[PDB]
């Protein structure tokens, strides 16, 4: 698996990290310090919580995020 | 008989009494630590910080009365430096109406220049010079997201999603705006959305971190000055005046000279409004002969410290504790207030001097290796003033709460010591 | 007239003070140490472990009450844990009724099973699981002899010179039939030699070293819990009740508070057979409030130490050899008890503390490094708790025999003190 990783890496993400509306923005705090910038917000996309919107919160709930302005981009957008 | 009541006198220290507790019905946070030195010159908390040239300019008497207290500038420099000091305090907190803005004209780098020479986040963009109509907003966040590029502030600003407020609007709802939007800026339009002002998310914090400030009625931070008895000090007292200033301070080593009762009378009569503080003196015949000469508060402190220098050189000093307790007796009587001065270590020793009679404490030594305190110069750096001041108002209001005092009136006249031998330590 | 006496008072502390001989009677081993807190709360020693999460769980409480003392367990964790420690304390000396036992089916391993999970040394083996009739023992020394093997306990076990005991004998009588026939192990059986418990060589051991354990009528260990004046107090002190604890803490800062009196009344009203601990107070007045809310047994201690935190933060303390006379004076005019609680440093200060009027010492700082305080975390290890308790009681035994007091109750009346000047130290 480490091996993998090497290899795979520099390819400008297949697996993210995520959460739900319903967890607590220190759930996302701690999965962000152990140094992600970004959650994208179950099995079966709502919004995005970032370290900037964490400035303007406090643990509260996660469901207050980025969840209209939304931009999303198709599988296979180029790096341009 | 003097010579047999050479030896009749015994003097109290911080280290000889301890305050003892009583019924209680105040938590430390509920306490009330403002203090009304005279009827034109009220504090928040009682801490000011001394006239000393390593402890208290602009910048240190801004933050002392950002808390509530007051800082006095220190007179060890020229009359026009000392006027300019005190206008500073003055003209800190101006509430911009007056915001710096730009056009679409103008080129990105013009906005980087604005950025980086006042260490602002933020240019507002107006239509033209004249008809100043908010079009758009420039930011840092917004830079980064250029390579370094001249074009036209226009294609690079912020202006589909703007978000303003009118003049007139809460800091509470200012800060729900910004808090909402996700944005940091604030700007203030008018009817006709003329650019007006600009409230910005650390305007907002510094009113959320300092609420007791003490202003005087016109909303303008308090700030006091230090004079001596020299030949010009009627010319500097002239001067600060004319800055302003909320309060004179006539500081000498030993009060209790007529030199110094002739200055304290002929600016009273110069200026029978300004408030005049009076020190240093240690018994109630001096409190008497400053408070009659025009003082309105009456600063104790003659040799406070163990092993001060008033004690090593000249021998001669007052322990505190009795010091402040034999002044304010006196000072009780005509209706006037003192200030403590000396020998303040620890938070205990504030909540000590209040109680005995003090209305306000004097600290300089305390504050002097802080980070507003004067020169990057041998004083170990303390860290900001606030983490200081946090404590010993912390410390004060522990003691007020053991001590069941609601405020510094109960403090002052019901709180009861207990005389200690020392034993222990 | 409070102006004039905020000076007025004086206050011992433990350095001020020496106990003076007297005429005595009694060896100090034979001094009576024992204490009435209260009608349902006694002690052997007048030792009470504080109330500190670095100080008293149940693993501590058990060893104070075992040595004649009193555990308090603190307050610093939830309803249910606090619950379950109080329950741990009352269970710890149940007398083992029900053995672990094995029969000659099972294989050696088994035995290892439970000797090594348990820390036990001996399996008393019968002969079925209902019918439990003693066939045999294994043990250790027995399992040394073997190679690891699985073969037949029964094969292995001792059966031909098996030595047990009737139900009811004696522990000295167990203990001589262990010495006679050099085995530490003793099963108990009925007439028709049922297997109905156990007697072990450290069973009997224990017994030994800790004959002075204070209990309740019931035969269990005696605890405390710490209860402060928050919203949930009254469910905290009813599941403490629920649990069999023997006497609440009310345990504040400042105990002559009315939001501490309030709590103080509705526990009482709530539980009118409750003991009830409550402080911490300084004065007469204070001790007066609390016992006149309902409190059985009122803590004494505000600011002792020469430079703990209290005096140092909040200016604010009362020595304590003054604290705990005053306080005692008015508790005595109630019939009700006083503990002191702070400054003592050697156990020198057990003796004066206790001379002054306290009826027990509580102790945290001189425990918190020990074997039996929670944690393997900032203190020294300063060993098992009872080799700290056994040089306290020493020296308190040794000054009650200097004093002639064979018992505490004259030392509290009778002891005398000399004041010192402190020149020598
Ligand atoms: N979930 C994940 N799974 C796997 N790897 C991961 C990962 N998240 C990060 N990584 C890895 O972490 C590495 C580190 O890069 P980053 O963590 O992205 O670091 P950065 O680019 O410097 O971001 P910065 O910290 O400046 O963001 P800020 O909140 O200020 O600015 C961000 C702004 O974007 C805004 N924003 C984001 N999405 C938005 C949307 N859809 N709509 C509106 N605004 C949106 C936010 O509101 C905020 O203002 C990445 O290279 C990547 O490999
Ligand atoms: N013209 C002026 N005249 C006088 N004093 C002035 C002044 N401009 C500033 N000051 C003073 O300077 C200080 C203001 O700066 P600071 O308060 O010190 O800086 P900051 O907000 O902490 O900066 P940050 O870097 O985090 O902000 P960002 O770029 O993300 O920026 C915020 C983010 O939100 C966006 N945003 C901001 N306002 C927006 C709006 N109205 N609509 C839409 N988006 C907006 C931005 O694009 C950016 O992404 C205060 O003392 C203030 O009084
Ligand atoms: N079933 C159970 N249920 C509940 N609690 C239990 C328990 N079993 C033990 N405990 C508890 O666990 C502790 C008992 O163990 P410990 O008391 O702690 O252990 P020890 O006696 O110091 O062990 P040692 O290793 O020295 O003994 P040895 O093997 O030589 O052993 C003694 C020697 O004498 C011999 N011996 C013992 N009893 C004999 C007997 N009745 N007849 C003949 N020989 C006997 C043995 O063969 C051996 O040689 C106590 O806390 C006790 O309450
Ligand atoms: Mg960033
Ligand atoms: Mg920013
Ligand atoms: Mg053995």
């Amino acid at each position: 698996e480490q091996v993998d990783k090497v290899k795979r890496s520099e390819r400008g993400i297949t697996n993210p990290f995520f959460l739900t509306p319903d967890h607590q923005v220190f759930d996302a705090e701690h999965l962000m310090g152990k140094r992600i910038s970004g959650v994208p917000i179950e099995e079966d996309l709502v919004g995005i919580i970032t370290n900037r919107d964490l400035r303007f919160i406090s643990m509260k709930i996660s469901d207050v995020m980025t969840k209209e302005e939304l931009v999303t981009a198709s599988v296979g957008t180029t790096l341009d | 008989h003097h010579w047999e009541s050479k030896f009749s006198k015994e003097g109290l220290t911080f280290d000889d009494v301890l305050l003892v507790p009583a019924k209680s019905e105040v938590l430390p946070r509920d306490v009330d630590l403002s203090v009304e030195l005279t009827k034109t010159l009220k504090l928040n908390i009682p801490v000011i910080s001394a006239g000393m040239d390593t402890v208290t300019e602009s910048a240190m008497a801004i933050a002392m009365a950002r808390q509530g207290g007051l800082g006095i500038i220190h007179k060890n420099m020229s009359i026009e430096q000392q006027a300019e000091q005190v206008d500073k305090v003055k003209r800190s907190e101006r509430g911009i109406t007056n915001p710096f803005f730009l056009t679409p004209d103008h080129q990105v780098f013009d906005a980087e220049h604005l950025m980086g020479k006042y260490r602002i986040s933020g240019v507002p963009i107006v239509n033209n010079e004249e008809d100043q109509k908010l079009v758009g907003i420039i930011t840092n966040r917004d830079l980064r997201f250029i390579a370094d590029y001249s074009m036209k502030i226009s294609d690079v600003m912020t202006k589909e999603e703007l978000v303003t407020a009118s003049v007139g609007t809460t800091l509470d709802e200012a800060e729900k705006i910004l808090q909402k939007h996700k944005i940091e800026k604030l700007p203030l339009v008018d009817d006709q959305n003329k650019l007006k002002g600009l409230i910005t998310i650390k305007d907002i914090e510094k009113v959320i971190e300092f609420p007791n400030s003490s202003k005087d009625i016109h909303g303008r931070l308090i700030v006091g000055a230090a004079v001596g008895v020299t030949g010009d000090t009627m010319t500097r007292v002239k001067k600060l005046v004319e800055a302003n200033v909320d309060v004179i301070v006539i500081d000498t080593a030993h009060g209790h000279s007529q030199g110094v009762l002739n200055t304290v009378t002929k600016i009273r009569e110069t200026y029978p409004e300004l408030n005049i503080i009076a020190g240093n003196v240690a018994t109630a015949e001096a409190t008497r002969a400053l408070i009659e000469a025009g003082a309105d508060v009456v600063k104790v402190g003659i040799g406070p410290g163990s092993i001060c220098t008033t004690r090593v050189v000249a021998g001669v000093g007052v322990p505190q504790i009795t010091a402040i307790y034999d002044c304010a007796t006196e000072a009780r009587k005509h209706g006037k207030t003192i200030i403590a001065d000396g020998g303040i270590k620890f938070s205990g020793d504030i909540t000590k001097a209040l109680a005995a009679g003090g209305h306000a404490v004097m600290l300089g030594s305390l504050l002097a290796g802080t980070s507003e305190s004067p020169g990057a110069a041998a004083a170990p750096y303390k860290g900001p003033v606030e983490e200081t001041v946090y404590q010993l108002v912390g410390g004060l209001r522990s003691g007020m709460g053991y001590c069941g005092s609601k405020d510094l009136r109960a403090l002052r006249e019901e709180a009861q010591f207990i005389r200690m031998t020392g034993a222990a330590a």
